């Protein structure tokens, strides 16, 4: 089972865009979704984390309070907006599942890890 | 909340061994990456313990106090990626510096 | 009276499944195998003894790296040998000292001990300490606990005294999954080598295939008279093998869900104890209470060897993990190795 | 030339003569009885060593059928005592064997055996003495650590606690050491003779002084050590009467009084069994010196015989003092044969005969 | 008893459960277990006598 | 010899040697300890006989098993909040609270349930959050349908206390941890200079068959028999008498291929009330065959012999009996005396004497 991503490309720094993520396949409410960058030469750094089931979500060490996550409970899909740019800000996206309680879908084991991935969007400035 | 990585590189026919010592006296949720340059980032082994179903099984996940080990056992030459680890124990996500392979 | 209708059509789909095992037999294996090419002599010796313990020994475990072996007294000990250079690495005492079974980790760090008083113990050896530390229980179970294996380093499965089997993670101490579904008491049990299918045997002359992850009865396995006491996996994850109280080891199919072949020779009433293969799959490797030990021949269906180098009641005995050598203990207080 | 008399012996080799006058040599039989004492003496031999090779059959066939649940703390040791005598009766049937009268302790000439390599005497002498030493010493060496085992064992009767473990193989090192070191300390002599009335060779003819000591004292010295712990084990197992733990176990008390009376008189006859041996040498003693005197007398009689013979007066032969004492040999004889005896006595149970009957039964 | 009941409708669902499952013929299955027994019969040191060099048993 | 050898060979044979004279030396409790097995029917019987001859305890409270109990009670504690939460879990639909991060915030520490030592500020502080949730008491009540350890409540309301660092707790909490219901209740003691083990059995399978012949080399078995249990009904069949089930049960013991040399020690531990109830209830009801008298101090004698000659076969049994008693230290001297009677003739039988 697979997901998709959407909005990629290049804006003057300072504004924000709408970047989609859905994912598709199993239940949205019992599961949480991971935002992460990967920049040109360098590692990863993760970028967000929103959980459908409080909403008491939080964000990253540095680029925290700047950022907005939401994701819809009908359609399943999480959206992200980005003002506060700066020039670290040219990144391939990545979105991620992560199964935090893993009781309320199936009486199961646990699981520690980011399990389905997608293949990212790409978003630069200039 | 940040870790220690020890970059490396492997040979072929060989078994290999990555290590990781977070900062603090961490909890047992702990999981490994492997990453195709310009690709998509896929799981080895999540809770530190068992790998991933589907996976081959020449790869295990030790711990040992704090210290946590991949271990890779008798590769095949089509494993050239790069490796992450990645701590989970809070609600503060974060990941390793990682490494990569490359044969002489 | 609903309860006589459903036992009623209970009779009639066992009826269905002796009629779709009676279907499905074509011709037995035997007469395919009449033109097989027979081995001939095959000689064991004794290559190192293991003379470090005072009471009796119930059990004993292969590594997954054909270095250590572990073993069980019945003296409140545990101790784990080298096996070449044959020294003493570590032997470690317990609060209890009625043990019944071992199991040691397919990494090589946990080793599981657990007996009559219902609770498991596992402990752990690769420590900063210098010294292996009281790490780990299990307790919930009723009856005492039969066998219990590894299949992972976190997750543990396990047998009890009241018929059911359990699916554990060491870090919680609370049982994942429990399996009921059998009727007598189960005495041992095995895995897959893919460690995604394990089967039960109790006494009540019936087998028990589980999938790990589902925790339904997916396969039963009728047909014997009496206890089932010993149970051994094919290398393949196709086959299965049993024993019971008259040597009447017979073979079992889980892809084709029947019967294979019954063994039984002729000046033998004593006992099984514990069965195991070797890597070809053409081996079976079993004790009996007359002191004696035989390889039998999978697809020949006989041969009768000569290995029984002890005094008392032959107890436990394995397979290596490459099938370099095998392994026999006993009530004679000792451990031996074949090659 | 020259002449050579009766007793006399003609031998072509001067390392072996009777050295008063040159040319004969000495034969290797006693020559102050007839071969009638002989035929006697061989057949009293043969009809004790038939008796104590079928005692020590009798104990062994009880411990070779339970040997693999009676490979134990100090019986083993009773299996011993016998193990380590009968393979010396045995020996003692020598006799009535093609030539082993003569064949095994006359030389090529007709004198005994000397002792020595360097006269091409071949070493078929030796033989029969070392493993018969070996069997007394390894016995009485036996006996003596059995005796220590129990007032140990005996002693060690707070009832749950302390058997006396490892220390069993330093036993079996000692008792195996022992002999080793008493053999070659007999071999330090090396010049080792034969008897023929008896048929069993050893020094003492003309050496008593090498043979008093050495050979006999070190029983006497087991035997005051035996009755020593015999006495402080039997006086410490007395201690069951008044009973300090508590009254109980009469039961038991009729099975430790009757095994209580078994070591008494096993002591009884272990006490006296010794000092009739020494009773023997100190008959031989004051005898000893007449024996020999009346000896030179009797050399010089193998002159003095024909010497005072005319052609008037019938077959003549000397009047000699006293003659050696033909009977009481058979004393230290049966004295052996009685410790021989003495051990089959302990398997002589009330308890032996089931298994007995048992061990026939299932094989009729 | 009603849990008597309950247990027997506990075991019928189970055979009504096991009672649809594929079956494959005992010749076939024996014919791959026969497969699999010769394609192992060549890396098996309890079969063969092995020498010193990779016998680490002596 | 070697040398190249020897550099790492005194890490591995001094390792090997060294764990050979530790592993030796328990000879000093394996020989002097001599086992005890213990069986029957009168389970309150068994338990005023083991406690009248255990030497009267009180060890509890010592500063040497407290952080033994601490750590019992710190396991027990996060055990039963996990199983809750799992039932809570298992309930079908979600109830928790109007701010659902306190059920969020429990996955923080059933994540971080991966320690042993001293609890932290943390599992306390969201525990006060997790009990003071209503819902966890809504499935609480309902939680007896599942599996559920009993002593769930009392810690949870008095976690104030555990809250508090470097805390000991009392004789009370401990007594209320250390009550198991099914498994082997392991006793031991030592009288007259003799240390004795005791083991049990508590009905753990409803025929023995396999573990019986795990107790092999054991010098002793002690048969209970409350003997006021003929008139008293079997709840389990027709047939009323208590008895003869228990007769026939002793003698499978008395037949088994294992015991054959393993003396029995035969107990009646209920005369007295049998004393008192013999005039109303006499010998009518369990024999009809016992034609000689009425009264009670033969009749005793006679259900003791008609107990004893069951033996089949055997005059290598010595069969011991005795009657009630109330100061039970005659009692335990007569067991010190026939254990002692035992294991002499079992010493006079290695000997080689008898
Ligand atoms: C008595 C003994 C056999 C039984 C053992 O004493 C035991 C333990 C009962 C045998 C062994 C060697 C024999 C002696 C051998 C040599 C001599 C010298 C001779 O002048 C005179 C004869 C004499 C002294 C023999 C008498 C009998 C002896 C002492």
């Amino acid at each position: 089972v697979q997901l998709v991503e959407s909005g990629g490309g290049l804006v003057q720094p300072g504004g924000s865009l709408r970047l989609s993520c859905a994912a598709s396949g199993f239940n949205f409410y019992y599961s949480s979704i991971h935002w992460v960058r990967q920049a040109p030469g360098k590692g990863l750094e993760w970028v967000a984390s929103i959980y459908s089931y409080s909403g008491s979500t939080s964000y990253a060490d540095s680029v925290k309070g700047r950022f907005t996550i939401s994701a819809d409970t009908s359609k399943n899909t999480a959206y992200l907006q980005m003002n506060s740019l700066r020039a670290e800000d040219t990144a391939v996206y990545y979105c991620a599942r992560y199964p935090w309680y893993w009781w309320m879908e199936k009486p199961y084991l646990s699981l520690y890890g980011m399990d389905y991935w997608g293949q990212g969007t790409l978003v630069t400035v200039s | 909340m940040t870790q220690s990585p020890s970059s490396l590189s492997a040979s072929v026919g060989d078994r290999v061994t990555i290590t990781c010592r977070a900062s603090q006296s961490v909890s047992s949720a702990v999981a490994w990456y492997q990453q195709k340059p310009g690709k998509a980032p896929k799981l080895l082994i999540y809770s530190a313990s068992s790998l991933y179903s589907g996976v081959p099984s020449r790869f295990s996940g030790s711990r040992s106090g704090t210290d946590f080990t991949l271990t890779i056992s008798s590769l095949q030459p089509e494993d050239f990626a790069t490796y992450y680890c990645q701590q989970s124990s809070s609600s503060l996500i974060t990941f390793g510096q990682g490494t990569k392979v490359e044969i002489k | 009276s609903e309860l006589d209708q459903l036992r009623q059509e209970a009779e009639q789909l066992k009826n269905q499944i002796r009629d779709a095992r009676k279907a499905c037999a074509d011709a037995t294996l035997s007469q395919i195998t009449n033109n097989i090419d027979p081995v001939g002599r095959i000689q064991m010796r004794t290559r190192r003894t293991l003379r470090g313990h005072l009471a009796k020994i119930y059990a004993m475990h292969w590594g997954t790296d054909s270095r250590l072996l572990v073993s069980a007294s019945q003296d409140g000990k545990l101790i784990i040998w080298d096996s070449y250079t044959t020294n003493k690495v570590h032997a470690i005492p317990l609060r209890s000292s009625w043990v019944m079974t071992c199991a040691y980790a397919p990494s090589g760090n946990y080793v599981a001990c657990g007996g009559l008083d219902n609770i498991c113990s596992i402990y752990n050896l690769k420590t900063r300490e210098g010294n292996v530390r009281v790490s780990r229980e299990l307790a919930g179970h009723t009856g005492y606990l039969s066998c219990c294996r590894f299949l992972d380093d976190n997750q543990i499965v396990t047998s009890s005294g009241d018929t059911t089997c359990a699916l554990w993670d060491i870090e919680t101490g609370q049982q994942t999954t429990t399996f009921t579904g059998h009727t007598g008491d189960v005495m041992s049990l095995s895995l897959a080598p893919d460690t995604r299918l394990f089967v039960s045997g109790a006494c009540d002359a019936s087998a028990k295939l589980w999938d790990v992850r589902e925790g339904m009865c997916r396969q039963t396995f009728t047909g014997h008279e009496s206890d089932i006491n010993a149970i051994c996996f094919f290398p393949n994850g196709n086959a299965f093998a049993t024993g019971s109280d008259d040597a009447t080891c017979r073979l079992f199919d889980l892809r084709a869900d029947q019967e294979l072949m019954t063994y039984s020779h002729d000046n033998i009433i004593c006992g099984i104890t514990s069965v195991s293969f070797s890597k070809s799959g053409r081996l079976l490797l079993a004790g009996y209470d007359d002191f004696n030990c035989n390889v039998w021949d999978a697809l020949k269906a006989d041969r009768a060897g000569v290995l029984a180098g002890h005094d008392n009641r032959v107890s436990c005995l394995g397979v290596t993990d490459d099938g370099m050598a095998v392994a026999t203990g006993s009530w004679d207080s000792f451990l031996k190795i074949w090659n | 030339s020259g002449q050579c008399e009766v007793p006399l012996v003609r031998t072509d080799n001067p390392k072996s003569w009777y050295e008063d006058v040159e040319g004969c040599g000495i034969q290797c039989q006693n020559p102050l009885f007839t071969e009638a004492e002989h035929q006697d003496m061989h057949s009293y031999i043969a009809a004790f060593g038939a008796v104590t090779g079928l005692c020590t059959l009798f104990t062994l066939a009880t411990f070779v059928a339970d040997w693999r649940n009676s490979n134990r703390y100090p019986a083993v040791i009773l299996f011993y005592v016998n193990a380590c005598f009968f393979v010396g009766s045995i020996g003692w049937l020598a006799q009535f064997m093609d030539g082993a009268r003569r064949e095994i302790v006359c030389r090529a000439d007709g004198t005994m055996r000397l002792g020595e390599p360097t006269s091409n005497e071949t070493l078929s002498c030796v033989i029969i003495f070392v493993i018969v030493y070996y069997a007394l010493m390894a016995g009485v060496v036996w006996f003596v650590v059995l005796t220590y085992a129990w007032h140990t064992s005996f002693k060690a009767l707070g009832t749950t606690y302390q058997p006396l473990s490892g220390k069993t193989s330093y036993f079996h090192l000692l008792t195996w050491s022992l002999p080793f070191v008493l053999t070659v300390a007999i071999l330090a002599v090396a010049q080792v003779d034969g008897d023929s009335v008896s048929g069993i060779c050893f020094v003492g003819y003309k050496n008593y002084r090498y043979r008093a000591g050495f050979v006999l004292a070190p029983i006497g010295l087991v035997l005051i050590v035996g009755g020593y712990f015999l006495i402080r084990g039997v006086m410490t197992l007395f201690s069951i009467k008044s009973n300090h733990p508590g009254l109980l176990s009469e039961k038991a008390a009729s099975k430790i009084n009757e095994t209580m009376l078994r070591l008494g008189i096993f002591g009884f006859l272990a006490f006296g069994f010794v000092l009739i041996t020494f009773s023997c040498h100190f008959y031989d003693f004051f005898n000893q010196a007449e024996w020999e005197r009346s000896f030179r007398d009797y050399v010089l009689c193998q002159a003095n015989v024909t010497i005072g013979l005319p052609t008037k007066q019938p077959i003549p032969d000397c009047e000699i003092k006293n003659r050696p004492s033909l009977l009481v040999e058979k004393i230290n004889l049966f004295a052996m044969f009685g410790t021989g005896i003495a051990m089959s006595t302990w398997v002589w149970t009330k308890a032996t005969l089931l298994i007995w009957r048992r061990t026939w039964c299932r094989l009729t | 008893n009603t849990a008597s009941i309950a247990q027997a409708r506990k075991l019928v669902e189970q055979l009504k459960m096991e009672a649809n499952i594929d079956r494959i013929k005992v010749s076939k299955a024996a014919a791959d277990l026969m497969a699999y027994c010769e394609a192992h019969a060549k890396e098996d040191p309890l079969l063969t006598p092995v020498p010193a060099s990779e016998n680490p048993f002596r | 010899m070697g040398c190249t050898l020897s550099a790492e060979d005194k890490a591995a044979v001094e390792r090997s040697k060294m764990i050979d004279r530790n592993l030796r030396e328990d000879g000093e409790k394996a020989a002097r300890e001599v086992k005890l097995l213990l069986l029957g029917a009168g389970e309150s019987g068994k338990n005023t006989i083991v406690k009248q001859m255990k030497i009267i305890h009180e060890a509890g409270y010592s500063e040497e098993e407290c952080k033994q109990y601490k750590a019992v009670v710190y396991s027990n504690t996060i055990q039963s909040i996990i199983a809750i939460i799992r039932a809570m879990g298992r309930l079908k639909i979600d109830f928790g609270d109007s701010a659902r991060a306190d059920d969020a915030r429990q996955l923080f520490v059933l994540a971080g349930a991966a320690e042993e030592g001293f609890m932290t500020a943390e599992l306390a502080g969201v525990i006060k959050r997790l009990w003071k949730d209503s819902g966890v008491q809504a499935c609480f009540n309902r939680s007896r349908e599942y599996q559920l350890n009993d002593s769930a409540a009392y810690y949870l309301n008095d976690l104030d206390r555990i809250a508090q660092p470097n805390y000991i707790p009392t004789q009370q909490d401990v007594l209320r941890t250390r009550v198991k219901t099914t498994g082997i209740v392991e006793t031991h003691f030592t009288f007259k200079d003799l240390h004795f083990k005791m083991f049990d059995v508590g009905a753990q399978r409803s025929e023995r068959k396999k573990w019986i012949h795990c107790f092999e080399g054991v010098t002793a078995i002690i048969f209970c028999v409350a003997l006021s249990d003929y008139d008293l009904v079997l709840a389990e069949d027709e047939e009323m008498n208590r008895m003869h089930a228990s007769m026939k049960l002793f003698d499978s013991i008395c037949n088994n291929k294992w015991f054959t040399d393993t003396s029995i020690i035969l107990f009646l531990n209920k005369k007295d009330l049998f004393e008192e109830k013999i005039k109303k209830s006499p010998l009518t009801i369990c024999y009809p065959e016992y034609a000689g008298s009425n009264t009670y101090e033969e009749a005793a004698a006679y259900i003791q012999c008609q107990f004893e000659d069951l033996n089949k076969r055997k005059d290598t049994k010595e069969i011991y009996t005795h009657f009630t008693c109330s100061t039970d230290t005659k009692n335990v001297q007569f067991v010190f005396d026939a254990v002692t009677d035992v294991i002499i003739k079992n010493n006079l039988k290695d000997c080689g004497l008898f």
